[PDB]
């Protein structure tokens, strides 16, 4: 087996959360005799890759064989014991004879990539040097067995045009999990739900690029023995544009983490939870004027799309629960997180500052603390219950009355956690300071923007995603446009109720599994069938009913999202590879 | 035709010409 992608060594939300998932289930089942294929770029990934360039047996012909050659190629392990032996493959150490590979393209399949986006270019390189890693194992090998290459994406799409031109004897499958097409017309301010067979496909491809891609794509899949897709939905746009219908329909599963009891999830929020109280205190310090044990944490993570990801319509939702919760009188604060990557320089003052304050505090009460604790040590010594009055003296009071001065602030808590370098053309800034959301007193939302990903060794806010997800409340992801959703799946998974979409494959896939869903914490919200005022009235509606309930409520409700773990398992998912797997080795050779 | 490798290097490739998906879609059966 040789699952070969672009996001095995190198941190992106799709490809390597679903490949680091599958390896654990797909070696166990299998054995030693998979193999991973993926790029070298120099930006940590040899942290992360035990690289093993001593030659080492399964497949230990290549090292000796095409190594010491002119290209670099190394094995790993990944720290992950799924048993991943890895081929990695360096991208920038054999890129002298581009000219060669882009003159074999043209006579193999009248292909390529333009010298605009060098990503792409990579890419074909780096398929390139896949396709000669395994012709050069077959070499070595005899062709013994019968090897099935499996690709991902259109990032390792050209193996599948550089085998077939070779006629290299391999089951070849082919799974694309986001139309890279669609997700580019989607952003183009035109309808893409309401009608898909009266796309004209070479006329959208090249205003707004993706025509070698599109081409590529299309010949990958044409030529590819068995093409799959990630939801039903995908397969749909995959058979309405790329002209091929998928084999089979192979959904997305997560490797879940089973704890010996069933409610260690609900320990896992509470200290998360606890965490991210920590870094509200750091962050509104000077202005902890509303009750913490009222605060509702909801938050929309991925990569940084607006009209894709569901970001506009999570903020008009906000800015309405705001003024529903200012004019119902009521106690509950909703704290709402974005974790959008966009470029910054560094963080701002305010909150590192803010930080600062909270844990300066923190000292000065350990500091009368353990005064206090010294002095009631001695009474109780003594055998005399206090009076209370006696401990604290002039000079104990004068510093918690500095402290208390010194925190003292009169500007708002900032909206953005970082500096970043253009707030002036920012959507989520400019639609932030539009619908007049500044974490004021009054406001009853105070909204937070991390525009980078969590890190476990981050200055502020030490929690990685998991955690900090196990931590929130709910997660809200009303994608228009995305082919599965992966957040809205660790949150079921890990517990914390969601609000999916009708037009996400998770939203889909859990629609027609359960009876009655959003009894389950599964929010689905209908935006094929809705006008974007009305999707954001429906959500507005769902924001409003889940601050309505109570503790005991949130618990039961987590509980039952809890429940549909297995749904989502590689378990229960995973027999769609197998059978994927079963008919590439029929149609290649039984 | 090295003007259509030029033409599609520069990044600006035609459609209604002679640089269209139907070589490719009659030129992809002769792999298998
Ligand atoms: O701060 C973050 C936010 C997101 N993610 C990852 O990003 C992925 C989101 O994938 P999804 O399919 O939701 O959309 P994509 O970002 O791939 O377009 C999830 O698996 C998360 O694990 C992360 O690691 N850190
Ligand atoms: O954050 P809440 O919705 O108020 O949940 C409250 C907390 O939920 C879970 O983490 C545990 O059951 C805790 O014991 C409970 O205090
Ligand atoms: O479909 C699988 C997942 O990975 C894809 O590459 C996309 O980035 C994401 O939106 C999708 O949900």
């Amino acid at each position: 087996l040789f699952e070969v992608a672009w996001e095995v060594a190198n941190k992106v939300g799709g490809i390597y959360t679903v490949l680091q998932t599958k390896a654990k289930v797909t070696g166990d089942e299998w054995g030693d005799n998979y193999f991973l294929v993926g790029p070298y770029t120099e930006q940590g990934v040899r942290t992360q890759v035990e690289l093993l360039e001593a030659p080492t047996p399964a497949l230990k012909r290549t090292l000796d064989s095409m190594n010491s050659k002119g290209c670099k190629v190394y094995f790993g392990r990944w720290l992950i014991e799924g048993g991943p032996l890895v081929v990695l493959l360096d991208v920038g150490a054999s890129a002298w004879a581009l000219e060669r590979w882009k003159g074999e393209l043209w006579d193999t399949c009248n292909i390529g990539v333009p010298w605009y986006d060098r990503e792409a270019n990579d890419a074909v390189l780096f398929g390139f040097l896949t396709t000669w890693f395994l012709g050069e194992f077959l070499a070595q090998s005899e062709e013994k067995p019968h090897v099935v290459a499996h690709f991902h994406e259109w990032l390792a799409g050209v193996g599948l045009c550089l085998c077939r031109a070779r006629r290299l004897p391999v089951a070849t499958i082919f799974t694309t999990h986001a139309t890279l097409l669609g997700r580019y017309l989607c952003a183009g301010a035109v309808d893409f739900y309401n009608n898909l067979e009266n796309f004209n496909v070479d006329k959208e491809a090249g205003e707004r690029q993706i025509y070698h891609r599109y081409c590529m794509e299309r010949a990958a899949a044409h030529c590819a023995h068995v093409f799959t897709t990630v939801s039903q939905i995908t397969a749909i746009e995959a058979q309405h544009l790329l002209k091929r219908k998928p084999d089979i329909v192979t959904p997305n599963g997560l490797n879940v983490k089973k704890f010996s009891a069933m409610h260690e999830f609900q320990n896992l929020h509470a200290q998360s939870k606890a965490r991210i109280q920590e870094f509200v205190r750091g962050h509104f310090y000077g202005h902890l004027d509303f009750n913490l044990d009222k605060t509702l944490y909801f938050f929309i993570a991925g990569r940084y799309e607006f009209s894709n990801k569901g970001a506009d319509v999570f903020l008009e939702a906000l800015a309405r629960l705001n003024y529903l919760l200012r004019v119902n009188g009521s106690e509950q604060t909703v704290v709402a997180f974005f974790i959008m990557p966009a470029r910054t320089n560094n963080f701002n003052v305010e909150t590192l500052k803010g930080q600062a304050v909270r844990k300066q505090l923190w000292d000065t009460a350990n500091t009368v603390k353990e005064k206090f604790g010294r002095k009631l040590y001695e009474s109780l010594l003594v055998g005399s219950l206090p009076d209370m009055n006696k401990m604290l003296d002039k000079e104990d009071f004068t510093m918690m009355k500095r402290a208390i001065f010194a925190t003292q602030r009169q500007s708002f808590p900032p909206v953005c956690t970082h500096n970043m370098l253009d707030d002036s053309s920012d959507p989520i800034l400019t639609t932030i300071r539009r619908i007049g959301l500044f974490n004021s007193s009054a406001d009853r939302v105070k909204v937070i923007f991390h525009p980078e990903f969590l890190s476990s060794t981050s200055p502020l806010l030490p929690v990685d995603y998991e955690e900090f997800v196990r931590g929130c409340h709910l997660g809200v992801f009303p994608s228009y446009y995305e082919p599965w959703g992966y957040t809205p799946a660790e949150c079921t998974v890990m517990g914390i109720p969601s609000i999916s979409t009708n037009l996400s494959g998770f939203g889909c896939f859990m629609e027609e599994h359960i009876a009655d869903p959003s009894a389950y914490g599964i929010y689905i919200l209908d935006r094929r069938f809705r006008s974007l005022d009305d999707s954001c009235s429906q959500l507005t509606s769902f924001l409003y009913s889940f601050c309505q309930q109570s503790r005991r409520q949130r618990i039961i409700q987590r509980n039952r999202t809890e429940r549909l773990s297995d749904l989502l398992d590689w378990k229960y998912l995973g027999r769609y590879y197998m059978s994927a797997r079963h008919m590439a080795l029929s149609k290649a050779f039984p | 035709s090295e003007e259509r490798k030029e033409r599609w290097e520069q990044g600006q490739a035609d459609y209604m010409g002679a640089d269209s998906f139907d070589n490719i879609k009659r030129k992809l059966d002769t792999y298998l």
